[PDB]
C-alpha cells in the first residue's frame, strides 16, 4: 500500500531516581516523531515544543482542573504504578548463563563467552590468561535485549591458545553477590 | 535510575492502534484492541498487578481524534518512512538436536506496520511463532521481536524476511547452524 | 495491585 501515513502518539513518562525520592513527570505528544507539546512536572503547565503544539499547550493551560490532575501525576500515577509494580520489575533477578567455546576468526584462535537470560542489563565481563586479565584483542556483540525480559552478550577474546594456559572468563551481575567464572583449557 | 511510559499510538488510514506500559525499555503488558482484554508480556505479571483495559480503549479514541486535529493542523504531512535494521540471533549457544529459539530482531523503524515471515530451507513457517506488539524507542521509532522455536540441525537454513513500506525490496537476514 | 492509567486530553481544533 502507497497512500500516505499518519501516527499519533503519546507518551506518559514517569522518571525514578533513587526509588521514589525523586519523581519527574513528562506528559508527551507526538505527530509521527516530532514532540509538539509536554507537560513537565519539573514546570507544571504544558509547554510547546514545535509550532504544531502552539493551540494545544494554550488549550490545555485554559484548564484548571487537567491541570491539578497533572501536577499531581507524580503521587497518583508514578508513585503509585512504581509501588504496584516494583517487585516484579525493579526487583526483578535473573542470574546469567555462562558458556565457553572456542571459534575461528578464519578457516580456534577466538574465545567466546557467551553470557545468556540476565536481567537487568547492567553487566561487566572480562577476560583472564593464566590469571591475568587480557583487555586487548576484545570484541562483544554489546548488549541485546531479547524482549523477554531478558539480556545476552557475547564477549569474544582473540588469543593464540597455547598448551598448558587456562583462560577464565568472568562476569559480573546485579543477580550476584560474587563474580561467576567458567574456564577454558586448551 | 527506572522510567515507566505509558505509550500509545494510531496511525491513519491503517485505524491501528496501540496501548502499553514499559519499564525500562521491556514491555509490561499491552491491551489487545480487538478482545478489549489486557495481555501481560509474562504470565507473572498478571498475578501481582492488574489493569481495566476499557480505559485504555479511551484514550485510543482521543488518540484518534487528536490524529485527525493534528493532521488538519501539519497540512495533511505525512509520516517518512524509516526502514527496519535486521538481526537474527539465537536464545542461546546451539547444540545440535537441543531446543532453542531463533529470535529476528527488527529495529529502528517507522511507521508501525511490518510483514515478517520465518522461512526454512526457503519455505515459510507457522507452526509455534510467536510476536511482540511495537515496542516504542526513544527517538520515537519502534523495534519488534519476532520468535521461532526450533531443533538446531546441519540440514535446516532459516532466514527472517522483512518487508515495510521504508525497502524498496524484503531484507531477509540468514541463520544457519 | 491495580496500575493507573494516565488519560489522554481531546486536543481543539
Ligand atoms: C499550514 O498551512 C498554513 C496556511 O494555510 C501555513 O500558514 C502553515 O505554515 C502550514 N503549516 C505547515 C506545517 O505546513
Ligand atoms: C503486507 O502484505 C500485504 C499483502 O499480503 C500488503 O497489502 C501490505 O502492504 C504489506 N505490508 C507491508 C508493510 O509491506
Amino acid at each position: 500500500d502507497t497512500r500516505p501515513r499518519f501516527l499519533e502518539q503519546v507518551k506518559h513518562e514517569c522518571h525514578f531516581f533513587n526509588g521514589t525520592e525523586r519523581v519527574r513527570f513528562l506528559d508527551r505528544y507526538f505527530y509521527h516523531q516530532e514532540e509538539y507539546v509536554r507537560f513537565d512536572s519539573d514546570v507544571g503547565e504544558y509547554r510547546a515544543v514545535t509550532e504544531l503544539g502552539r493551540p494545544s499547550a494554550e488549550y490545555w493551560n485554559s484548564q484548571k482542573d487537567l491541570l491539578e490532575q497533572r501536577r499531581a501525576a507524580v503521587d497518583t500515577y508514578c508513585r503509585h504504578n512504581y509501588g504496584v509494580g516494583e517487585s516484579f520489575t525493579v526487583q526483578r533477578r535473573v542470574y546469567p548463563e555462562v558458556t565457553v567455546y572456542p571459534a575461528k576468526t578464519q578457516p580456534h584462535n577466538l574465545l567466546v563467552c557467551s553470557v545468556n537470560g540476565f536481567y537487568p542489563g547492567s553487566i561487566e565481563v572480562r577476560w583472564f590468561r593464566n590469571g591475568q586479565e587480557e583487555k586487548t584483542g576484545v570484541v562483544s556483540t554489546g548488549l541485546i535485549q531479547n524482549g523477554d525480559w531478558t539480556f545476552q552478550t557475547l564477549v569474544m577474546l582473540e588469543t593464540v591458545p597455547r598448551s598448558g594456559e587456562v583462560y577464565t572468563c568472568q562476569v559480573e551481575h546485579p543477580s550476584l553477590t560474587s563474580p561467576l567464572t567458567v574456564e577454558w583449557r586448551a | 535510575e527506572h522510567v515507566i511510559i505509558q505509550a500509545e499510538f494510531y496511525l491513519n488510514p491503517d485505524q491501528s492502534g496501540e496501548f502499553m506500559f514499559d519499564f525500562d525499555g521491556d514491555e509490561i503488558f499491552h491491551v489487545d484492541m480487538a478482545k478489549k482484554e489486557t495481555v501481560w508480556r509474562l504470565e507473572e505479571f498478571g498475578r501481582f498487578a492488574s489493569f481495566e483495559a476499557q480505559g485504555a480503549l479511551a484514550n485510543i479514541a482521543v488518540d484518534k481524534a487528536n490524529l485527525e486535529i493534528m493532521t488538519k493542523r501539519s497540512n495533511y504531512t505525512p509520516i517518512t518512512n524509516v526502514p527496519p535494521e535486521v538481526t537474527v540471533l539465537t536464545n542461546s549457544p546451539v547444540e545440535l538436536r537441543e531446543p532453542n529459539v531463533l529470535i529476528c530482531f527488527i529495529d529502528k523503524f517507522t511507521p508501525p506496520v511490518v510483514n515478517v515471515t520465518w522461512l526454512r530451507n526457503g519455505k515459510p513457517v507457522t507452526t509455534g511463532v510467536s510476536e511482540t506488539v511495537f515496542l516504542p524507542r526513544e527517538d520515537h521509532l519502534f523495534r519488534k521481536f519476532h520468535y521461532l522455536p526450533f531443533l538446531p540441525s546441519t540440514e535446516d537454513v532459516y532466514d527472517c524476511r522483512v518487508e515495510h513500506w521504508g525497502l524498496d525490496e524484503p531484507l531477509l537476514k540468514h541463520w544457519e547452524f | 495491585s491495580s496500575l493507573n492509567l494516565r488519560e489522554t486530553n481531546l486536543d481543539s481544533l
